[PDB]
């Protein structure tokens, strides 16, 4: 009824957000839990989605969840939809890497802070790098899961190659003997360096 | 298995209850300050005891 | 090791040990689960056990969503007042009251210490906040342990069942047992705050409880008294004592006045007294005498 | 099918309190009547003491020359009768030398941690030593030179004297226990000294039911503070540390807290390797 | 007209400025910008540019502020209340927010009541009445700026605005389900008669 | 603007973005949290004086967790967990009160680890898990000096280890019970999507709109907000008038 | 011996020159005899370290009652006369409201009544360390022998 | 002497140039020009009244016996209820710059902030501040910069990488009051 | 504060470790062999 809300409906508009009159009745619509209550009756238990450990006897909470995708495998560059038998050991190494450089971190002081500056950041991720480079890694961390099979440190070298999962002769060489430390962004960093080495227009039939 | 049986894992707890047990940190617990008879009342009878 | 004690010791440990079963603080200044600021407890009855028990999963769930949202508020609040405040002048006067500090005579405080020591309570509101945040988003229905209180917020305490048995013919042929029976289970709610929002929404579990299923209420919370040394004054012994004539039966209505006395707050200057010579009969100072007196000159 | 509401996440159990975050400029600026706590002020990373301390430096001064040494050390009897050569200038600049030397040395005492105002009476006087020079010294303009010449050497001494006995006294924080080592001391020195700080003959009864009543509550949480009082606690605490100590430990120690209390299991007592 | 006395206000502000470069007639270069004359008028124009029409109100944050900004002119607490206002009637309550934030961060001794009741009629107007709630609470808790009885105006139309609207999600199977909101308002009232704040000084309606 | 090629500049920029946003870092630890040995953790260093009644608490250092008895009678109220810390490696039993630990999420009841994403499978209705070995017991990774004289039949081998093998597809059946299911969590509505296939299913949490509707409609009572401000009346309040008196 | 740390020695002139600066930080100290500029006893840095630790740790009872009012919501009066003297006192009391049978009828009153009634009792609590604080004349309110 | 000391204080004690051109004007030396005065002044509220009101106290004519305490009463009484003066009784705040997200998204509480052209002398004449996305964004942890990027040479750096934020720290409030008091320090203590 | 709790029907705050209504009761009812052995 007032110009102002309507000047103000037209401002938001142009803005390109919510407009306030359609926030006149409250919907609650369909939370979470009630969609994946739904698609778990309409599915049967929905086989396929559970994983394996679901399976077994005695499941944990997290297996008692249906399968997601989380920010895991954001960073991997070789992970496709379908891994060629021997990528999501690599994956999983890759990934409990760098929990270990979280540990260390955490241990060391440096993890990240909320109002972080980049040349902080960047200080902060040298020093790690130099922290992490130096720590062994801990094999007593690795954790097998759900479907995928124990494969040594060797087997991924003799696969994937020596510069894949790196010894510290390997990150001294490529930054300036068979032991596996903690990665490091910088030399990952160097590695991808050497593998990349008219408004209102009208159309015709109402002209 | 466990470690104790029912009766053996609350003679353990009174042990380890006893064994931080400080008189002016029992404030205002109540009853849950009490310092398990046993071993309290024990404490008090060295004049007698005398290993 | 082994126990071997003496019997009056034994004797003295077990009568106090049941005298001193509710003398108990519960809203104390401190760390989690044991200390708060308001205690609730929630005492559900019904017929069968099972039916209190699945109640108390029912009313646990709801005062942890419930719980959870309130407290939020409360936090979002407090993370407000540590970023940055003015101190309240009524505040700042009521730390400036008392005549002679710890250190002799008037301690003076400024706006920052003050405001040092709203800063000190506000620290202990967030480490308590998070204390029932964090226990609010534990029980998983994967697993689920709402009888510990590390474990969930609110968490279920269990209580002995009222239990009588009747002894009855069921004729001088035989004697029937049959027993009344009704199952408890009480739910402890510690919140590091008063709030009415939480107590309103406390109350009004009775009106969607279980069949034939009651339950009352406990609350235990915190309350500023004022011990008024003028209304209850700290005086000598009379000249004349009490006997126990004073104190027979029936003495309760007929001898003793009720507590507090009533002094006389109002007196009548005689012929030649003046201002010096009133407060010493008044036996208080003369400018605390012209204090009360403003009126006249 | 959505919400049409605010859609928030929930809100961080993150405890701001106790999470230090990065300096910014302007609590650099506000840092002089910062209220912290000693965990705040002796932090493991981004102390904020060292920051205050590093605020009293007056930046852009160096150390003078060997020449300009030679010149400074030198003033008194040789470069004194080449100026003037009656006795009433001699006497005037002997004076007037003595004078600005002896109210330099109290410059550089007195207001150690007020950087503008000890700049602002630094300028004063040097002005003021510059005008009296210029009534009565003339000799071709050599008296300037050496006024110009303390007055970056008593810049220089202030700034030395803040870093030696100040910045490199509170460095490292891990030495110091991030700050509660320090009030641990402060603690086993009260544990040493009842009879000459907490008795009949010592203090009040109203200090003394203070004390207790601070120290009878359910947990005894050490106030947050502020820098230059941080600051005093530091150093009477490092002072303190001294005494509590064995004879063995006095001077060379790891922690502050390093032989203080009579049994601690450390962590680095099995592994010698 | 709005734009009239919109208008009208922008050349008194120009008048004013005049005046004021003409009355000061060191600091050379930097008068009459450095007075308390020219925050005092240019909170005036703030003041009367609330009153006008929607656009003049969105001007206000926007040119009103960078304007004030690249004359040099240095603000006080009511030209940040002012603003603060007219992004409450623009319904922009993250800026009002941050506003409100940077005063809690730097100048917090200054904060005065008026913020408050420009974030509760933003967040009124937003229909974030949780955000109300939590404004109203904090309020309660902090006790200093004193509670106007426009705090309480503000937050019981909030309480009354979020008790009528109506839901979607149940589309309304048995009753009307926000009348339990109506359910604070005897626990808010007390608070009043905590807070010193006289309910005889609220509307009729 | 972070190296999608490198894995570990894409996990820290992750860890930084979650980080700001306020989802990770230092939060007061709960007992369900997971505090194990090898744990980096932020203690409230305890400061000991024979002056002090019950304890006094100090700032938060870095420690690691040496123990953790998570028994409730190895470990009394009030709990302790053994940490050794930074500075000194001083070791020291801290209450769980002043213990903060590092989460990455806010709802975990486990927040210390973080999510782990499972392996996919298109066709993911056949998956043979041994009903004896579930997690393969009687499999032996390391190789023994005995299995030279072991039997080198295979068949026999073979045999037993494709017997007792099942998919799981008749591991599970989906019962009538499962269809009557009630919900784990409490409900807003009660909804009819799925009320053809239920039959006979009763809820155990009642739903919000039903708490609403109960709440809404009957009234408070005034004396339940017990407010007080100005003491009691000492003279008046037990002697005021008789039908309303005390 | 790498590992370790030269205990630096403080002299008294920098104590002074740091108290100095603490008097001139905080004036009201020195206004209310909180602390001293002088040096004279071989235990005086210490006792004002004492004095400065008292200071900001012991909270007055009027001003303990205003923060908790303040944020904790603690109701009750507060008293600023030095003859007021503020206990932080706990209260417990029963609520008990039937929805069962006697939720309402004509004996609904009488129950309610009887349930009021039952429930009269009101338990009020103090630990007496809380008693033992400084009144508005600075003597201690519960002494040992009180 | 409420002015100046705003003005004083907006310093940190020298004065600044706030207490130049307050906004009271000077009275006429006419009582009508007092009455004139004190309603263009104070005219939200009743002066006489008020005046009439603060005369007693506690019984006592404060008007015929404590002059000086009477004025002191009346004009704290004027002051409080006028809303006027409580409006032009302000303290100089500090200026709240705008801010804008990061092209290089580091983080969310880093921001590029809007920078006014007395705080940098030169460059272009910039338009308005909105148009190019900044807003009034501040939190408990921001923390305002200025971005620039490190300048790429010919080398192994080509596009892999994305043109790393080289920062520089700015301030996050513009204090206009002690620039203007420092630059005429600087054109006075230098001269 | 809001009647019905944001943590009910906000897609933000959603807990991530909470499991379906249906999967937990299946594996309680599931029936394993107990004799995986030869001689006991």
């Amino acid at each position: 009824q007032n110009k102002f809300d309507i000047m103000r409906r037209e401002d938001r508009l142009s803005k390109g957000e919510q407009d306030l009159t359609e926030r006149n009745t409250i919907h609650y619509g369909v939370p979470i839990q009630q969609i994946v209550d739904e698609f778990v009756f309409r599915h049967r238990n929905a086989r396929g989605e559970r994983p394996l450990d679901y399976f077994k006897p005695f499941p944990n909470f997290r297996a008692l969840r249906l399968n997601r995708m989380y920010r895991d495998v954001e960073g991997f560059s070789l992970m496709k939809q379908r891994p060629e038998f021997l990528e999501w050991e690599l994956f999983t190494r890759y990934r409990q890497h760098h929990q270990q450089r979280r540990r260390l971190a955490l241990l060391h002081g440096l993890e990240p802070v909320a109002n972080e500056t980049a040349q902080e950041r960047d200080t902060r991720r040298h020093r790690l790098d130099e922290i992490c480079e130096r720590t062994p890694f801990d094999e007593r961390e690795m954790r097998v899961n759900d479907d995928e099979m124990r494969v040594s440190v060797e087997t991924l070298r003799s696969w994937f190659g020596v510069y894949m999962l790196p010894s510290p002769t390997v990150v001294n060489a490529v930054l300036g003997d068979t032991r596996e430390h903690v990665l490091s962004s910088r030399y990952l960093n160097r590695l991808l360096l050497l593998e990349s080495y008219v408004p209102h227009e009208q159309p015709q039939e109402v002209l | 298995f466990n470690e104790f049986d029912a009766k053996g894992r609350e003679y353990v707890q009174y042990m380890r209850e006893f064994a931080r047990f400080d008189p002016r940190k029992s404030r205002g617990n109540g009853q849950k300050g009490f310092p398990f008879r046993d071993a309290y009342l024990t404490k008090m009878n060295e004049a007698n005891q005398k290993t | 090791f082994p126990f071997q004690w003496k019997t009056e010791d034994w004797y003295e440990y077990e009568v106090a040990k049941v005298r001193n079963r509710r003398f108990v603080f519960e809203n104390t200044e401190e760390d989690g689960i044991r200390g708060s600021e308001v205690t609730y407890k929630i005492v559900l009855e019904g017929f069968w056990d099972h039916h209190v028990m699945k109640l108390a999963e029912d009313v646990c769930m709801f005062l942890k969503d419930v719980g959870r949202q309130i407290v939020e508020e409360k936090l979002v609040a407090v993370r407000r007042l540590l970023q940055g405040g003015a101190v309240d002048p009524e505040l700042l006067a009521a730390f400036n009251c008392a005549r002679a500090g710890p250190f002799g005579g008037l301690d003076e405080y400024d706006k920052e210490e003050v405001a040092n020591f709203l800063r000190s309570d506000l620290r202990r509101l967030e480490e308590q906040c998070l204390s029932v945040i964090n226990r609010c988003n534990v029980p998983v229905p994967g697993a689920t342990n709402i009888y510990d209180p590390h474990t969930s917020w609110p968490h279920v305490e269990k209580l002995e069942p009222w239990v009588r048995m009747a002894e009855f013919w069921t004729s001088e042929m035989s004697t029937a047992h049959y027993e009344f029976r009704k199952f408890f289970r009480v739910i402890i709610c510690k919140l590091p705050f008063q709030s009415t929002e939480f107590e309103k929404r406390m109350y009004d579990i009775r009106h969607w409880l279980h069949r034939q299923t009651s339950c009352e209420f406990h609350t235990i919370y915190r309350r500023n008294v004022i011990h008024d040394s003028a209304v209850f004054p700290t005086e000598h012994d009379p000249a004349t004592p009490t006997t126990h004539e004073h104190h027979r039966m029936f003495s309760f209505a007929l001898d003793w006045q009720s507590a507090p006395v009533n002094r006389l707050s109002t007196d009548t200057v005689h012929e030649g007294e003046s201002w010096d010579a009133v407060a010493q009969r008044l036996g208080c100072s003369v400018g605390e005498l012209k204090d009360a007196n403003a009126e006249r000159e | 099918t959505l919400h049409n509401q605010r859609s928030a996440a929930p809100e961080s159990s993150v405890s701001q309190s106790h999470t230090v975050n990065a300096p910014t400029v302007d609590e650099c600026e506000m840092l002089a009547e910062r209220w912290g706590t000693m965990n705040y002020w002796h932090n493991d990373t981004f102390p904020r003491l060292v920051v205050f301390l590093k605020k009293l430096l007056v930046p852009d001064v160096s150390p003078l020359s060997p020449t300009a040494e030679s010149l400074l050390s030198m003033f008194e009897k040789v470069v004194i009768p080449k100026l003037t050569s009656d006795e009433e200038d001699r006497r005037k600049l002997v004076s007037l030398w003595s004078e600005t030397t002896l109210q330099a040395e109290a410059a550089v005492t007195k207001f150690l941690f007020q950087r503008g105002s000890f700049e602002s009476m630094l300028h004063r006087i040097i002005t003021d030593a510059l005008e009296k020079m210029s009534t009565l010294a003339l000799g071709g303009q050599e008296g300037n030179l050496a006024l110009e010449a303390l007055k970056r050497q008593t810049l220089f001494k202030r700034n030395d004297y803040i870093q030696k006995r100040l910045i490199d006294v509170v460095s490292n924080s891990a030495y110091l226990g991030y700050g509660d080592s320090v009030w641990q001391v402060f603690f086993a020195a009260v544990e040493a000294n009842e009879e000459n700080l907490l008795s009949d003959r010592a203090t009040t009864d109203a200090i003394r039911a203070a004390w207790e009543g601070v120290m009878r509550e359910d947990v005894v949480r050490l106030p947050d503070v502020t820098g230059v009082v941080a600051l005093y606690l530091t150093l009477v605490c490092i002072r303190e540390s001294g005494r509590l100590v064995p004879e063995e430990l006095k001077e060379l120690s790891s922690g502050l807290e390093d032989g203080v209390r009579p049994g601690v299991r450390k962590l680095q007592q099995y592994p010698l390797i | 007209n709005g734009e009239e006395r919109a208008q009208e206000a922008y050349r008194w502000f120009d008048l004013a400025l005049t005046s004021l470069a003409v009355d000061c007639g060191h600091f050379v270069p930097y008068l009459p910008q450095g007075t308390a004359a020219a925050s005092h008028i240019t909170n005036a124009l703030m003041r009367t540019l609330l009153t006008c029409g929607y656009t003049h109100v969105a001007a206000i944050p926007d040119s009103v502020y960078d304007r004030m900004g690249s004359m040099g002119i240095s603000p006080t607490i009511s030209t940040y209340e002012l603003v603060m206002l007219a992004l409450s009637l623009q319904g922009n309550m993250v800026e009002a927010e941050s506003i409100l934030s940077f005063l809690r961060s730097h100048h917090s001794e200054h904060i005065t009541v008026e913020s408050f009741n420009a974030l509760l009629l933003g967040h009124r107007e937003a229909r974030q009445f949780d955000c109300c709630d939590a404004i109203w609470q904090e309020l309660v808790d902090r006790r200093w700026p004193r509670a106007s009885p426009l705090t309480a105006e503000l937050y019981l139309r909030s309480i009354m605005d979020h008790a009528n609207t109506p839901t979607s999600e149940p589309l309304q199977s048995f009753a009307n389900i926000n009348v339990v909101e109506k359910k604070k308002v005897p626990l808010v009232l007390a608070q009043m008669d905590e807070l010193g704040v006289p309910r005889t000084h609220l509307s009729r309606v | 603007a972070y190296n999608r090629g490198n894995y570990v500049e894409t996990q820290d920029s992750i860890w930084e973005e979650q980080t700001a946003s306020g989802q990770e870092g230092w939060s007061p630890a709960t007992h369900a949290d997971g505090l194990r040995e090898g744990l980096p953790v932020r203690a409230r260093r305890p400061i000991f004086s024979s002056s002090a009644e019950q304890r006094i608490a100090g700032g938060p250092q870095r420690a690691v967790i040496i123990q953790y008895h998570h028994q409730p009678f190895f470990n009394p109220e009030p709990r302790l967990v053994k940490v050794a810390f930074q500075c000194d490696g001083t070791i020291m039993e801290v209450p769980i009160s002043d213990v903060m630990i590092w989460q990455r999420r806010y709802h975990g009841p486990e927040r210390t680890v973080g999510d782990e994403s499972r392996r996919y499978n298109p066709a993911a209705m056949r998956r043979y898990v041994d009903v004896t070995d579930p997690f393969n017991e009687k499999t032996s990774n390391t190789e023994h000096f005995l299995d030279k004289y072991e039997p080198k039949r295979n068949a026999d081998t073979v045999a037993d280890k494709y017997r007792t093998t099942k998919q799981i597809t008749e591991i599970d059946k989906w019962t009538r019970y499962d269809s009557a299911r009630a919900d784990n969590y409490r409900p807003l509505s009660i909804s009819h999507r799925r009320d053809y296939i239920r039959m006979g299913y009763i809820p155990r949490y009642t739903p919000w709109e039903w708490i609403a509707i109960q709440e809404a409609d009957q009234p408070l009572i005034a004396e339940q907000i017990r407010q007080d401000n100005i003491g009691t009346s000492y003279f008046f309040s037990l002697n005021r008038y008789w039908r309303y008196k005390a | 011996n790498m590992n370790v740390v030269q205990r630096p020695c403080i002299e008294d002139g920098l104590l002074s020159l740091v108290l100095e600066a603490v008097t001139k930080r905080h004036p009201n100290w020195v206004k209310a005899g909180v602390i001293q500029t002088t040096l004279k006893d071989p235990f005086d840095a210490l006792r004002w370290m004492m004095h400065i630790f008292i200071r900001l740790s012991y909270v007055p009872h009027a001003g303990a009652a205003t923060i908790a009012r303040l944020s904790r919501r603690r109701i009750g009066p507060i008293g600023l006369e030095p003859h007021q003297f503020n206990v932080p006192a706990e209260l417990g009391f029963v609520e008990q409201y039937d929805n069962l049978q006697y939720k309402r009828y004509d004996w609904q009153g009488w129950y309610q009544r009887m349930l009021d009634v039952h429930n009269r009792n009101v338990s009020l609590r103090c630990r007496i360390c809380d008693l033992q604080r400084l009144d508005g004349n600075g003597v201690q309110f519960v002494d040992m022998q009180t | 002497q409420t002015l100046q000391n705003n003005a004083v204080e907006a310093v940190g004690a020298g004065s600044a140039p706030w207490s130049i051109l307050g906004p009271l004007t000077a009275i006429g030396p006419t009582a009508e020009d007092t009455m004139v005065w004190l309603q263009q002044h104070y005219g939200d509220v009743d002066v006489m009244s008020i005046m009439r009101w603060a005369r007693f106290r506690k019984g006592k004519d404060l008007m015929a016996k404590d002059r000086p305490q009477y004025l002191a009463r009346a004009a704290a009484w004027i002051e409080l209820l006028s809303k006027r003066n409580r409006e032009m009784e302000e303290v100089p705040l500090t200026y709240m710059r705008k801010s804008k997200p990061l092209v290089l998204d580091t983080n969310s509480n880093v921001r590029v902030a809007w920078q006014t052209p007395l705080m940098r002398s030169g460059g272009p004449p910039r338009l308005l501040a909105r148009e190019e996305g900044y807003v009034f964004h501040h939190s408990n942890s921001s923390r305002f910069v200025e971005e620039t990027y490190r300048h790429p040479g010919e080398s192994l750096q080509s596009r892999y990488l994305a043109l790393q934020p080289l920062h520089t720290e700015v301030s996050a409030k513009e204090d206009f009051q002690r620039l203007y008091y420092q630059a005429q320090k600087h054109h006075k203590q230098q001269e | 504060s809001a009647n019905i709790p944001r943590s009910v029907w906000d897609p933000a705050q959603h807990n991530p470790n909470w499991s379906d209504s249906y999967g937990h009761d299946i594996t309680n009812r599931r029936a394993w062999p107990a004799r995986k052995w030869t001689v006991g």
